RNA sequence: UAAGGAACUCGGCAAAAUGACCCCGUAACUUCGGGAGAAGGGGUGCUCUUUAGGGUUAACGCCCAGAAGAGCCGCAGUGAAUAGGCCCAAGCGACUGUUUAUCAAAAACACAGGUCUCUGCUAAACCGUAAGGUGAUGUAUAGGGGCUGACGCCUGCCCGGU
RNA sequence: CUGCAUUAGCUAGUUGGUAAGGUAACGGCUUACCAAGGCAACGAUGCAUAGCCGACCUGAGAGGGUGAUCGGCCACACUGGAACUGAGACACGGUCCAGACUCCUACGGGAGGCAGCAGUAGGGAAUCUUCCGCAAUGGGCGAAAGCCUGACGGAGCAACGCCGCGUGAGUGAUGAAGGUCUUCGGAUCGUAAAACUCUGUUAUUAGGGAAGAACAUAUGUGUAAGUAACUGUGCACAUCUUGACGGUACCUAAUCAGAAAGCCACGGCUAACUACGUGCCAGCAGCCGCGGUAAUACGUAGGUGGCAAGCGUUAUCCGGAAUUAUUGGGCGUAAAGCGCGCGUAGGCGGUUUUUUAAGUCUGAUGUGAAAGCCCACGGCUCAACCGUGGAGGGUCAUUGGAAACUGGAAAACUUGAGUGCAGAAGAGGAAAGUGGAAUUCCAUGUGUAGCGGUGAAAUGCGCAGAGAUAUGGAGGAACACCAGUGGCGAAGGCGACUUUCUGGUCUGUAACUGACGCUGAUGUGCGAAAGCGUGGGGAUCAAACAGGAUUAGAUACCCUGGUAGUCCACGCCGUAAACGAUGAGUGCUAAGUGUUAGGGGGCCCCUUAGUGCUGCAGCUAACGCAUUAAGCACUCCGCCUGGGGAGUACGACCGCAAGGUUGAAACUCAAAGGAAUUGACGGGGACCCGCACAAGCGGUGGAGCAUGUGGUUUAAUUCGAAGCAACGCGA
RNA sequence: GUCGAAGGUGGGACAAAUGAUUGGGGUGAAGUCGUAACAAGGUAGCCGUAUCGGAAGGUGCGGCUGGAUCACCUCCUU
RNA sequence: AAGGAGGUAAAAAUGG
């Protein structure tokens, strides 16, 4: 473009979206409003738990839940590890970071955190399944 | 329904003041039941979810969860073809069913000679009987 | 039309500099004429020849090859432009190649090269880079 | 006509309510005309003071007609009489009109518009036994008959039967 | 100092004046009168969001993001209005009124406002003690002691951050046991361990123990103003006393290696590999991906790597991202040149002279608080931290200087741009008129049984006389040859001829004006075909449609018909692969050779404007472009920012309608794309060859029989071979 | 008595949520029907427009080459 | 002699 160019019609940059939408909101029940917060974690209510079939070429029955969020919405968490001790009205902790078979599956459940419980026989990487250390 | 998160944060304050009174989700049926002492407990306590938390519920006898079985023996087939279109998919299998000994669960035997069904397939059948049952045939 | 002469002259030198002409003629104007000028003392053309003729008058340069053939010119670029100016301080004077290039100027005390607006500590408008 | 205010009734039938003039203000939708007096509000008597005007006259005078302010009285000032209730939706008919004089006024008829069809002029069609007429002192941009019925968008398949 | 035009009009005390009132004060601040002004595309108004700044994070910078703690300014104190007192308030812990809400009551009536410090409930992923003291600094009152001070000074809690120190050190092969792997030799954990020696940072115990404290007041003197002289007052020098923290920091002495290491990763990016279990399951994952029996990618074990009182995950910002490109990108084919004109505002603008000093450059002064960042020094044992100086930071203001460039003013020039004069070609446009060929239809003569059509057919037309042939008539549409990489036009487009009206372009000349120019948002027009309305017209062709054929089916291609439409007038629509997929203007950069319309000099040379081909330098991812640039530059405009969603939805404007213009998001994928390369393939092609055709002899197919094969039958007619390349084949 | 918060009444503007029902869109496993496009893709393809059809699509009109191809003439380049 | 541009015939079953 010509600098009159630019003058008259300033560039403007590309705006960037969040991958994990449902945490940067917060709900005001008092005003009966939602409200523009940054979260790393939101508690909710599992509404289902069960298994999801991940699309070609992977294969598998795939844990997560559907939970609502503090915030009223309603979201689809993996549960990872190796068994989960998770049913409906279970309250979980939700962060973000999606799973790439799983297409509506955008967050993951935090295990060790409110009623989920820590991976069964894990020894490696324990913090990042919830499991306290054995000695 | 739009008081069940309500409903379920009451529970856990009341099982926190109480230790008598319990409350949990039955999976078969996907109920949440409450045990209690007595029916006046459970009075008292449904009253005071209905007003000092401001959910009212409703009450109910907890649904039974039944189950069928085979009371006769009986040799049947069953056969699936569709070939009539594009890909073609043929099965057939022959299954004796048998009224087991109560209590004893599904017992699958696998009487193949001759490789008449491949060995790859009998799992896969297998699998099909359970989901099939899994599945109620009369109710 | 036309719009910008020094950028014309530039681009004249530029491409004769390519072809590898000898000679170049242009129509003429004061800040034209002493550009060449500030180009023969430099060393970059061999010559500046004027020819007070009607219709403003003709540049007639005449452009320096070194030994093996070798480009005294290895670029000419137009720095203030109509469709945006450029103008710098004397302590902001820019060094073209580290040293070894030329920015002309236009000064309060006439069109001179950078160094020499950084000895006598003037600014002023930047024609051009050469190198 | 207390209180109530459609609880009446098939149905708000009847009654009640609105009603004049001035000012403010006025929606969807629309064929841009409308809808509209939409709706919803404010004012209205009398006295005095000041004061822009218009018609007719030399002028006086007569007639018309405003504006501002300050006061007075009543429960109440278009103080009586006469003078729209309004709004939101749906069916039907485009509309103004016409009709069962004397139980039906309507969604029926008509309508402007559409189409089909007959008719070359002593037209066809109609009245009459005929003569003689209407058509028409017209002539296919005309005239008769059938069907449809503003306008907008459209109007599919079948010619075996009559 | 902020986002939106899918917000273009807003304003009526509004803008100005006069008079008065009012205020600390000017002022439409308010009122009366007069006028119709004021703002706005340099973004008014409306909507949304937001305390602003010093600063903080990031970045090489330019920039981008943010506005915690600390300082300044502003605003608010349940919500709204008001005033009182006062120097100061329209007042957080004041008053009044109204409102919402809550509480007490003897039911008559009363009370309250933690966005002060703690704390409670609630919300949340998440943020602390209902602590000690006025000893220090500051503030209010008091003459003062002193009182008050949840400011403040401290302590408590939280790895929340930064910084610092630990969890031991030396010797230690004799490579101890034991784990893991193994090629069963051994390798590795490993100087690691054991053992001997050493230290006590830390920790436990017992002693000593700061600074922060200046003071004020009180008591003594000395001195200074005043006094007639004291007491007093200011100042100076002395003395008693003053600590919440706290018996804390710190120091000393003794005892013990004894109490004090976890997290993630090890396929590539990326430092670190092996064994078992599993077997597309369980699972992993930031991307590419991994997992179906040999998993360095899943879980465990050994080992290794990076960090370490922390380590990982998630969220958010900057970076990498030149991925909005001023620095610092693009638009022939990858996303991107509006279909094309005419033209407004704006942007930009040829040569010379004089002048001004708005921009531009330069010097001085003031300021840009403190803290912060950077540089230096000093103090905590170091460091973080604290302190002190410097430097930096303005698009800042006032003032003094310079005149080249941009801007303003004045005066000249002809090169650009127009005009005159002499010439040229043209399917440029609009309206009337004339004409030949051909198709269709109608009438008539001759004439017989077909015509037509296709791969082959059938439908259809024709025994009523079709088709063919000859003559005449009716009507509509298009203009055979010329005709050409030819011409004209902004584009769409324009092809028989004639007349009238009319537009544009090119060549030469150098009188004439003297920069009058270029681009061009918004606007205003034209705009292929189809399509729409009204009225005509209707030959041909032909959506729809009917029949025939093909086909598994055939709502098609093919055949026979056939309506709208195709044509005209006037309106409407406003879109095309409206293409050179290439915006306009201007200048510059090798050549060769055609063709269109001119001009000058001797078939040749030169030259202007077009139209083509080939081709340097240069450019390009490549293909290619290359004086008709896609090269080198300057000006202006339009447009792009991964593929779908989608040219969709909503809103707006336009349209009779069809629809057109403007134009997203959620969600989804890790691609989507361009040019070129090698193969393979084609109901693509060219060429070459072969008992492949052709030339010729003899056969098979016909008869009987032998044999093999399919089929059927049977108890079995064993199994295998199925176009050529199964069938006197395995045999 | 003026001004005057709150309140009341009224017709409009704007925003959000929600709504029987309805529309296309995206994704998904070996689903069903045909085979539009890519070669001349077996009717060259595509663009605009109109109409028709289960569906891709067909057909008509104009336009483009971003189309392969055997025989012919017409030029232009080395 | 070999390449670039324009016009222009004649042919055609269906499915791989
Ligand atoms: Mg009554
Ligand atoms: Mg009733
Ligand atoms: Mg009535
Ligand atoms: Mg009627
Ligand atoms: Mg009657
Ligand atoms: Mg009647
Ligand atoms: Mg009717
Ligand atoms: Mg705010
Ligand atoms: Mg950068
Ligand atoms: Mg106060
Ligand atoms: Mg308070
Ligand atoms: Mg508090
Ligand atoms: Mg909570
Ligand atoms: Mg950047
Ligand atoms: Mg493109
Ligand atoms: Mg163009
Ligand atoms: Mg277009
Ligand atoms: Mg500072
Ligand atoms: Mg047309
Ligand atoms: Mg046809
Ligand atoms: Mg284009
Ligand atoms: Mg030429
Ligand atoms: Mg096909
Ligand atoms: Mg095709
Ligand atoms: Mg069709």
């Amino acid at each position: 473009p010509t600098i009159n160019q630019l003058v008259r019609k300033p560039r403007q940059s590309k705006i960037k979206k969040s991958d994990s939408p449902a945490l940067n909101k917060g709900f005001n029940s008092k005003k009966k409003k939602f409200t523009d917060l940054n979260s790393p974690q939101k508690r909710g209510v599992c509404t289902r738990v069960g298994t999801m079939t991940p699309k070609k070429p992977n294969s598998a029955l795939r844990k997560y839940a559907r939970v609502r969020l503090s915030n009223n919405i309603e979201i689809n968490a993996y549960i990872p590890g190796i068994g989960h001790n998770l049913q409906e009205h279970s309250v979980v902790l939700v962060r973000g970071g999606r799973v790439k078979d799983l297409p509506g599956v955008r967050y993951h459940i935090v295990r060790g955190a409110l009623d989920t419980s820590g991976v069964d026989g894990r020894r490696q990487g324990r913090s990042l399944y919830g499991t306290k250390k054995p000695k | 329904k739009a008081d069940q998160d309500k409903m379920t944060q009451a529970l856990v304050k009341l099982q926190e003041e109480d230790p008598t009174f319990h409350a949990h989700t039955d999976e078969e049926t996907g109920q949440v039941i409450i045990g209690g002492m007595g029916e006046l407990h459970l009075d008292i306590l449904v009253d005071r979810m209905k007003k000092e938390f401001n959910v009212e519920c409703n009450v109910g006898a907890p649904m039974v969860s039944y189950r069928e079985t085979f009371k006769s023996s009986a040799q049947v087939q069953g056969k699936f073809s569709r070939q009539s279109g594009g890909r073609g998919q043929y099965g057939d299998v022959h299954i004796e069913f048998t009224p087991n000994e109560t209590g004893a669960g599904f017992e699958f035997e696998n009487a193949i000679v001759g490789g008449v069904v491949p060995r790859e397939y009998i799992p896969s059948v297998e699998a099909g009987l359970k989901d099939a049952m899994e599945n109620g045939v009369l109710a | 039309t036309m719009t910008d002469p020094i950028a014309d002259m530039l681009t004249r030198v530029r491409n004769a500099n390519m072809v590898r002409h000898e000679k170049l003629e242009l129509p003429a104007s004061n800040i034209k004429k002493e550009i060449a000028e500030i180009l023969k003392s430099e060393g970059f053309i061999k010559n500046v020849e004027y020819v007070e003729d009607d219709k403003q008058g003709v540049l007639r340069l005449f452009l320096k090859y070194g030994q093996n053939d070798e480009r005294v010119i290895t670029g000419l670029k137009r720095i203030s432009k109509p469709g945006l100016r450029v103008y710098a301080k004397a302590s902001e004077m820019p060094k073209v190649l580290n040293g070894l290039g030329i920015a002309l100027v236009s000064t309060s005390e006439g069109v001179i090269t950078d160094k020499e607006a950084r000895k006598r500590n003037v600014g002023g408008e930047i024609i051009a880079y050469v190198w």
